[PDB]
């Protein structure tokens, strides 16, 4: 073949397979994030696995605060992950400097998307092997979730996921939204775990699990403490 | 610094048996303001090499910046060598001649001491970059004022204990402080020996005003 | 030839450059090592665009009377 | 050159002459000194007239970007960023002191800016020739919380009080109306003063000059 | 506002020989009306046959003597062997005209045994045109000095007097003499007064004391 | 299959193989082991000694970063070198903008992202270096770092790396650090360096240690030479 | 001023359906004239027209820097420019050089393509466009061609009244100045035809 | 203008004066002149408006994208430092002023003062601008260690209102504010609130 | 086959190998030996010059680089013409700016930087020569080695080039006596050191014998064919 192997290059079927692969690089990583959005809040969760006891568990991390009121999930390869919430944080900051506001999310989802489009399209460099899921609260729209890939595609969603169990994961939700009554911010949160859980078959502890919120009432992101955490699981197993 | 906005006055320095010594007035003047009366303008670039400096603040603050910097990467590559008095001097005195040449003067005259290998060092750099080593110094008005009497005991006696020696600096500052307007009552006294640097605290002047009732 | 005549050029005008800077007149081996110099190059070790990526397929035999009286040297596309 | 702004109770009120002067004799009369940036965010301008024109239509351009991706109507605040940061790039040496005026989600802000980038927040703000009889009127008669129709008035006599102790400044005053709900630019608002009636007509007859030469050169008209 | 110069002062000397060359120079560094320091000799030692002597803005003669050596031990690398004073001399004027828009204030005197053995003494303005001389005085005190090296050395203006060739003893005690008297009658020379001597042995230093002012 | 060839690639199953094979460099590397505990961060190099020729405190793979930071690298000491010099120059440069001394935790991102810079291009490879970062300040505490050559960076209360990095890691793992105080920590960092080091392929080596914490006053420092010949005994006598 | 060194005198006027433009023909150094068959106004379209008064090489210069940009914008555009696009490629030109300006003070005049509606400007040295319905005047001059103007100029005039009016303004006014004069040159434009006529002026 | 600060413990008081002028000209009586850089680090802004609007917004740049990716809140000294580099660069084509405080957990209540040249100084009490020249001699006489900060904040305003009855270019209202760890608190003093002091009325 | 992995110093082998920068290493072996060894008070550099023919002169082996640096090169001859001319640079710098000779320590770390760098990037390739740096400074006598690859090394004594196992192996068991040694001792062990390297036919004779000593009282100074006489009268004859 050798229409894989570089980015620049089409298939004769015009499909750009190197970009398809860094899409499976995400899912190499073997964790899994999911996203949810509610009436006044939205949350994000993410599998936390520290491979040995030697590791301080309070260094490893997805969840990272690009600004004060915007909160995100990275989900794939470390580094590039590490990488990519550098430049938005970047760019949120040249944004407020330039323009005089916080930037809003489905901004800096577009940003970060055009960006992974010029690596996309020029050659010697790769697409970042990690997906965003961005979190925040718009006076105007209300809470917002948005999902950058590493394609340059930047839509908006109602409820996500990201990782190996992605479409277990967007089954659970699909059914959710379907019978959509609401969501508050305890059902949107036990949405979320129950999700994670399901399609994993974790039953998980508050160890294993790192959540984060932003909520119209307190906008600022908040990465929730571990006790926190026990109390929205303690609440689901009890009904 | 094309035109010094904070300055500093009459660093004073002169070399003992086993050391140098300098002392520096703790002001920098606004053009004739006090406006800043607890300023250092003498720094410790090494264990082994002292650096004080009259003229522009900011001007010093950058070279103690990058000085520093320098003396710290060569402590991490930590090869036992370090850089002597000299070295210090020499690369000042080339960092002055360049901004001299670029016309971005730093408008600063620092005085290098220090005592490595058994050997005192004293030496002068200028805003354009003339350099030497003689055994004592004065900068700014300490260079008509304090100078004159440094000479005369330094000619008389070419070696001088440190006791003098800090006798000598405290009577020079104390004639600073009389005929110079730039000046203040507070100094600092810094002192190179086999040991190392030591900068003494604020020291002050006993003053003697008796020819005013004289009048 | 015509590498052959780029490293003569090279020649002439560092001996012509040693005239005028030191009002004297070059070594055979301060000649060959100046071509050599730029024979060395095909390393591209410089950033400059104007360098010929090849070797220089080409020796040479620089015959002088210098200080040391008579001379011969040798050079080639290596450089040494 | 008068220009002034105000903030009423439910948005902005701009006003300016139409007089440009070269020199001392007036170049133009209607000259329109209140230009668009957005919908929502209208500026007028003083100083050096071409600085002025081409940073208020650059910037302008820049916000015709800016909301068109974001898809929301441009803040005032990103006009006031974006050219203050202009501004002192160009050190004063691009000459232009601007009134901004807009309305945004935020609500009505008033913005003066300086020449050399420096920005003022304010309720009142007056700017060029006649700024300090404009400020006079300012300072006099203006209340918080004033009514459109009021507002309208004060910016008037305002520009008024510019017009006529001003030589810089004088034609007819103009106004701009920015609110939440809607806009009203107002060429002409009012006309204080008008050429007088020529009482001898000097029109001349054909034949009157005499002409060298002549060529006619016919326009295909289709 | 800011002058990149000033006339730090003191005057060089250089009076050549059949097999010998002297350079001698003020020991006293002076801005303006005060003294900086009283050791700060003009000559430097650049080969065993040549010596330098530089009088001017001393950052310029600082900078000059640094970059000087530096090229020194340049050539040495590249051409396997010494420079000689005529190619110093050179290197020197190429040096001084390449900033001849921002100049050195800087009056240079070389000073050197030639390949044949004979002395050789080269003078250069501030801008680098240079000149084979038998004797010059760079300086502050060249106005002074200069006239007596031509009456006793160049035997310029004297009727009936034979011509003999320059020795060491009677050239050092010119130079001594000249510099006494421009130590009296010149408020920037004093002292003192450092002799380099070259000769096929190589360089040669005495120091001999000039009035304090 | 030309998917290992060039970093840029991705492998059809979603791998970066070439970073793979730079993680491989590093265990071919000898041990190197940094443990953390209250008072200060211990580190611990065994220090092959390839021929009697070679001086003494040569092949340093401990390097200072700076006054209150050192690092211990595995794998090319070449690219270690260079690394080590660009954490200086990130360093000094925090230090003469910001005005203080570098957190730990900053530098460690940044030179962590100055190598992930090489994993994405072509024209260059990834770095064949993994290393470990160290610092005490009071304000911070005792902090230890690895980066790896992909460009991932964690804090570790105990970490190794090099060849005998598992065994090393349990050995570590049954130590309780937290509790524990630096002139212990060197003795048990000689313990598990004597043991992992293999006598029949690695003829020799020659244990180098470092240590920060407040002992030092919050300075990076090679241990003084009395501490290590009793840490090396306690080491030997333990090893039967 | 450098403006006057060479010295010029530019003008232009509406009426009704009609343009008229108008220049002076001296060109001279200080003082010493040299020629007096300067060109100053010059054709942008087929009934639209460009006047330049200033320094009268800079006249040239954007000139032809105008018709090197105009004839790109009708090859790749196939229409012909609106004298509004002409107004603002002008000033985009001259604002190009903000500072080390061109040293001309342009005047367009013409009419619309399809409407014919009448159109005139003027642009300052820095590319400030005024845009008036009565009349536009530039030169070193434009004191005495303003008052001559404002008293003359009528509103709805017909293309004949047009000339005499322009014609009478344009003699009477550089008259009076040193600088300008050595003839003038009226263009009339219609949506017919282009009339160009020389008056007799004074040569002084 | 006039701007003041004073460190008291475990927080400072910054103030300054409302008027801004264009020669003889008030073009702002009501000019805030401090700014948040960060939510506990202000500046108090002297000398050309421009240049002191421009540094402060790009200081606030800086240590914002410093603090997220530090995940801790940012230093008094490490603002002041940023400021000092800005001013010092660009001290040839820069007028300004700079007074910097906050407060830190780590060091607690911090003033720093930029003067034009870009030096920086830690002080006690720091004064500024024009009309500091008029109160250097009231701050020296009536400054005295561990004041509390409501006794801080009548120093501040005590000292700005004779410098602003002294000094043209100084005017207007009062601005205080008071950094701490609780908050910033944040007043202006107007009219009869301004203290007012005797004339000599012959 | 694994002709691949060998293209480029830019791709890594999949055991972690640069096949590259091994093959410029085996350049070094290909050139004539050299030894050093050092005293207390001394540094010596020691090297078997090879001709192209009995007409053509021995070829340089030893080069000064500073009066207190000098080196000797095994390998191509380009590269150490280039490295040294960056060396001279270096220490003509420091002479300049710090008025002192530049430490070897640090010369070598500069070297080795130098070096790095190809040996990461795609283009030039890895310097393929060996340099012997030996100097005195203020610390002592020192002595490198530099490989074509970045890493250098402090060695007590150290020979590289063809056949120089030898040369090492002797070196090894006669170290003990070297540090104490007199210059005239020291030059004879070095000397004998080399002529292990030797072919049995060929012997050491004033020709192919080059002798490099640095030392407190000593600048670096390279004793020539003329020169070297003195110093291989000692020795006695092949055992």
């Amino acid at each position: 073949a050798g229409f894989d192997r570089h980015i620049t290059i089409f298939s004769p079927e015009g499909r750009l397979y190197q970009v398809e692969y860094a899409f499976k690089a995400i899912n190499q990583g073997g964790l899994t994030s999911v996203a949810v959005r509610g009436k006044d809040c939205a949350v994000i969760v993410t599998q936390k696995k520290v491979p040995d006891k030697l590791l301080d568990s309070s260094t490893v991390t997805h969840l990272f605060k690009i600004t004060e009121n915007i909160g995100c999930v990275m989900t794939g390869m470390t580094a590039d992950s590490r990488s990519q919430v550098q430049r938005a944080r970047y760019e949120a900051a040249n944004w407020k400097y330039k323009y005089g506001y916080e930037i809003p999310v489905d901004m800096l989802c577009k940003r970060i998307a055009d960006i992974s489009q010029v690596y996309t399209q020029n050659a010697e460099m790769r697409p970042l092997g990690c997906c965003m899921i961005l979190i925040g609260i718009d006076e105007e729209q209300g809470p917002q979730v948005y999902k950058c890939d590493p394609a340059g595609y930047y839509c908006g969603f109602k409820a996500t996921a990201a990782g190996v169990k992605q479409t277990e994961s967007t089954s659970f939700l699909e059914k959710k939204v379907k019978k959509k009554f609401d969501w508050t911010f305890e059902q949107t949160v036990e949405t979320a775990i129950t999700c994670l859980s399901t399609v994993l078959s974790i039953d998980f502890k508050p160890s294993e699990i790192e959540v984060g919120v932003v909520t119209v009432e307190n906008p600022k992101f908040r990465i929730l403490t571990e006790a926190e955490i026990d109390a929205h699981l303690v609440a689901l197993a009890e009904r | 610094t094309q035109n010094p906005m904070v300055t500093g006055t009459s660093v004073l320095g002169v070399k003992f048996e086993g050391g140098v010594v300098i002392a520096a007035d703790m002001l920098g003047s606004y053009g004739s303001l006090a406006r800043f009366r607890n300023i250092s303008r003498i720094m410790r670039v090494n264990n082994s090499t002292m650096l004080g400096a009259s003229g522009d603040y900011a001007d010093f603050q950058y070279l103690k910046q990058v000085l520093g910097q320098m003396v710290i990467d060569e402590e991490l590559l930590g090869d036992g060598h370090s850089y002597s008095p000299r070295a210090i001097h020499s690369w000042l005195t080339r960092a002055m001649y360049s901004r001299r040449s670029k016309m971005n003067p730093l408008w600063n005259t620092m005085v290098i001491g220090g005592y490595a290998d058994g050997e005192s060092f004293l030496g002068y750099v200028d805003m354009l970059g003339v350099a030497y080593e003689a055994p004592s110094l004065a900068t700014g008005y300490g260079a008509y004022l304090a100078q004159p009497l440094l000479r005369e005991v330094l000619e008389k006696q070419p070696v001088l204990s440190q006791t003098e020696a800090r006798d000598l600096v405290e009577r020079c500052m104390r004639v600073l402080y009389y005929r110079d307007a730039r000046s203040y009552n507070r100094f600092q006294i810094a002192t190179v020996t086999e040991k190392g640097v030591e900068i003494e605290g604020p020291l002050s002047t006993e003053t003697n005003w008796d020819i005013a009732h004289m009048i | 030839i015509a590498d052959a005549k780029t490293l003569i050029d090279k020649a002439r005008v560092e001996t012509q450059n040693h005239w005028f800077t030191y009002n004297e007149t070059m070594t055979v081996e301060s000649v060959t090592q100046a071509v050599s110099n730029l024979a060395l190059q095909f390393g591209e070790e410089d950033a400059d665009p104007g360098a010929m990526s090849r070797p220089f397929g080409v020796a040479l035999l620089f015959g002088g009377v210098d200080e040391k009286g008579p001379q011969l040297f040798h050079m080639d596309p290596s450089g040494t | 050159t008068t220009i002034a702004g105000v903030v009423y109770k439910d948005g902005i009120v701009l006003g300016a002459d139409t007089r440009a002067t070269e020199g001392m004799v007036v170049a133009d009369k209607n000259c329109s000194k209140i230009h668009f940036i957005s919908p929502n965010i209208y500026c007028c301008g003083a100083g050096t007239a071409a600085d002025t024109d081409m940073t208020t239509q650059l910037i302008s351009s820049n916000l015709e970007l800016h909301s068109l991706s974001t898809g929301r109507l441009p803040r005032v605040v990103t006009a006031n960023r974006m050219l203050k940061q202009m501004l002192f790039r160009y050190q004063g040496y691009i000459g232009a002191a601007l009134v901004l005026g807009g309305v945004d989600v935020t609500g009505p802000h008033l913005y003066s800016i300086y020449p050399h980038g420096s920005t003022d927040k304010l309720p009142y703000v007056t700017m060029g020739s006649g700024s300090l009889a404009a400020m006079a009127v300012f300072e006099d008669k203006f209340r918080p919380d004033m009514e459109e129709e009021e507002a309208k008035n004060l910016v008037s006599e305002a520009i008024a009080a510019g017009i006529f102790n001003d030589l810089g400044s004088g034609s007819n005053i103009d106004l701009c109306v920015i609110s939440k709900n809607k806009l009203d630019f107002l060429r002409p608002y009012t006309v204080p003063n008008k050429k007088g009636t020529r009482l001898g007509r000097y029109r001349c007859e054909k034949g009157t000059t005499a002409v060298l030469t002549e060529k006619i050169t016919p326009l295909e008209i289709e | 506002r800011f002058s990149p110069y000033v006339f730090n002062g003191g005057t060089i000397l250089a009076i050549a020989g059949e097999d010998f060359a002297i350079v001698a120079s003020d020991t006293r560094l002076s801005e303006g009306f005060s003294i900086h320091t009283r050791d700060s000799p003009k000559c430097y030692k650049l080969t065993d046959k040549t010596v330098i002597g530089c009088s001017g803005f001393h950052g310029d003669c600082l900078t000059l003597t640094k970059i000087i050596e530096a090229r020194l031990k340049m050539y040495k690398h590249s051409n396997n062997k010494a420079m000689t004073t005529g190619a110093i001399a050179a290197m020197l004027s190429t040096i001084l005209y390449s900033r001849r828009f921002f100049p050195y204030y800087v009056y240079n005197i070389i000073g050197g045994l030639d390949e044949e053995g004979k002395g050789a003494v080269y003078s250069f303005d501030p801008v680098g045109s240079y000149q084979r001389d038998s004797f010059k005085a760079g300086g502050s005190a060249s106005a002074m000095l200069q006239p007596l090296l031509d009456n006793q050395v160049g035997f310029k203006n004297m009727q009936n007097v034979e011509h003999v060739p320059l020795s060491l003893d009677r050239a050092m005690r010119l130079v001594k003499d000249v510099f006494i008297s421009a130590a009296e009658r010149d408020v920037y020379t004093g002292d003192a007064l450092r002799i380099c001597i070259v000769t096929k042995e190589g360089i040669r230093e005495e120091t001999v004391s000039l009035r304090k002012d | 299959t030309g998917y290992d060839l060039s970093a840029s690639t991705f492998s059809p199953d979603g791998r970066v193989f070439q970073v793979e094979y730079a993680m491989k460099a590093v265990e071919n590397s000898s041990t190197a082991i940094g443990i953390r505990c209250k008072d200060g961060v211990v580190f611990g190099v065994e220090k092959l000694v390839l021929s009697k020729l070679y001086e003494e405190g040569s092949n340093k793979r401990l390097f200072n970063v700076d006054r209150h930071v050192g690092m211990a690298v595995a794998g090319l000491l070449a690219d270690a070198r260079s690394l080590a010099d660009i954490a200086r120059e990130e360093a000094s440069n925090f230090r003469s903008n910001f005005g203080y001394n570098i957190p730990l935790k900053h530098l460690a991102d940044r030179v962590a992202m100055y190598v992930h810079a090489y994993t994405l291009y072509s024209a260059v490879r990834p770095f064949g270096c993994s290393f470990m970062l160290g610092s005490y300040s009071v304000n911070d505490g005792a902090q230890l770092y690895m980066i790896d050559p992909s460009g991932v960076s964690y804090g570790y209360w105990g970490c190794a790396i090099g060849k005998a990095r598992q065994a090393a890691k349990t050995e570590i793992e049954k130590l309780q650090m937290k509790e524990m105080t630096c002139r212990d920590i060197v003795k048990e960092v000689a313990k598990i360096i004597y043991i992992v080091h293999d006598e029949v392929k690695d003829k020799a080596f020659e244990l180098e240690l470092s240590w920060v914490g407040e002992l030092t006053n919050g300075r990076h420092e090679i241990v003084p030479k009395d501490i290590r010949e009793e840490a090396e005994k306690y080491a030997k006598e333990s090893l039967k | 001023s450098i403006m006057s060194y060479n010295g010029g005198a530019v003008m232009a006027m509406k009426g009704k359906n009609c343009v008229a433009i108008a220049a002076d023909r001296r060109f001279g150094i200080q003082a010493q004239m040299v020629t007096t068959d300067f060109q100053k106004i010059f054709p942008m379209g087929d009934r639209l027209y460009i006047g330049l008064a200033g320094l009268a090489t800079d006249v040239q210069t954007v000139a032809q820097r105008l018709k090197f940009r105009l004839n790109l914008y009708e090859l790749k555009e196939g229409r012909q420019i609106k004298p509004y696009t002409l107004m603002s490629m002008v000033a985009n030109l001259l604002y190009e050089k903000r500072f080390g300006p061109y040293y001309t003070e342009p005047v367009i005049a013409g009419l619309d393509p399809k409407t014919f509606k009448p159109f005139i400007c003027s642009l300052d040295l820095i590319g400030c466009p005024m845009v008036t319905d009565d009349f536009v005047v530039s030169g070193t001059c434009a004191e005495q061609m303003y008052g001559m103007c404002e008293s003359l100029w009528e509103p709805n005039m017909d293309p004949d009244h047009l000339f005499e009016t322009i014609s009478q303004a344009m003699l009477n006014a550089v008259d009076r100045d040193a600088v300008s004069g050595m003839g003038v040159i009226v263009h009339i434009i219609e949506k017919d035809k282009i009339t160009t006529r020389t008056l007799k002026a004074r040569m002084d | 203008t006039t701007i003041m600060a004073v460190q008291f413990d475990g927080g400072v008081v910054l103030g300054a004066d409302s008027r801004t002028t264009t020669g003889s000209y008030i073009a702002n009586r009501v000019t805030d002149k401090l700014t948040p850089i960060h939510d506990r680090i202000f500046c108090c802004r002297s000398g050309s408006a421009a240049d002191t609007q421009a540094v402060a917004d790009a200081v606030t740049y800086q240590l914002g994208f410093h603090s997220i990716e530090l995940n801790e809140p940012p230093l008094v000294h490490t603002a002041a430092s940023l400021f000092k580099e800005m001013c010092y660069r660009y001290r040839e084509d820069l007028m300004a002023g700079i007074i910097i405080a906050g407060w830190d957990p780590q060091e607690g209540g911090q003033v720093y003062s930029v003067p034009m040249g870009g030096m920086m100084v830690r002080q006690s009490f720091a004064i500024g601008g024009s009309g500091s020249s008029y109160i250097y001699g009231y701050v020296d006489a009536t400054y005295r260690e561990g004041m509390t900060k409501e006794e801080c904040l009548q120093f501040t305003a005590n000292a700005l209102a004779l410098a602003m009855e002294r000094d043209g270019s100084s005017g207007g209202v009062i601005r205080l504010a008071a950094i701490a760890e609780s908050g910033v608190e944040r007043q202006v003093l107007l009219g009869d609130q301004i203290p007012k002091f005797a004339v000599a009325t012959l | 086959f694994r002709n691949q992995y060998d293209n480029d110093v830019t791709v890594w082998s999949p055991q972690g190998r640069i096949h590259q920068i091994e093959y410029a290493m085996e350049a070094v072996k290909q050139g004539s030996a050299t030894v050093g060894l050092k005293s207390k008070t001394h540094a010596v550099l020691v090297a078997l010059k090879r001709a192209q023919s009995e007409l053509a002169a021995h070829q340089k082996k030893i080069l000064h680089v500073d009066n207190h640096i000098g080196i000797s090169i095994a390998g191509l001859t380009a590269d150490a013409r280039l490295l040294c001319n960056f060396m001279r640079q270096e220490c003509l710098d420091s002479r300049f700016v710090f008025d002192r000779p530049l430490p070897v320590s640090r010369l070598v770390s500069l070297i080795g930087s130098k070096t790095q760098i190809p040996t990461q990037r795609y283009g030039r390739r890895p310097y393929g020569v060996g340099l012997l740096i030996a100097g005195y400074d203020d610390m002592g006598p020192h002595i490198f080695q530099t490989c074509p690859s970045a890493n250098y090394f402090d060695c007590r004594a150290m020979s590289i080039g063809a056949r120089s196992q030898s040369a090492r192996t002797y070196l090894e068991r006669h170290m003990s006596e070297f540090m104490e040694c007199n210059l005239n001792e020291l030059v004879k062990h070095g000397l004998r050191a080399l002529r292990e390297t030797l072919p049995a036919e060929q012997d050491l004779t004033t020709k192919n014998v080059s002798i490099g000593i640095v030392g407190k009282d000593l600048e670096f100074t390279i004793y020539d064919d003329d020169d070297v006489s003195p110093f291989l009268e000692g020795l006695e004859e092949r055992p």
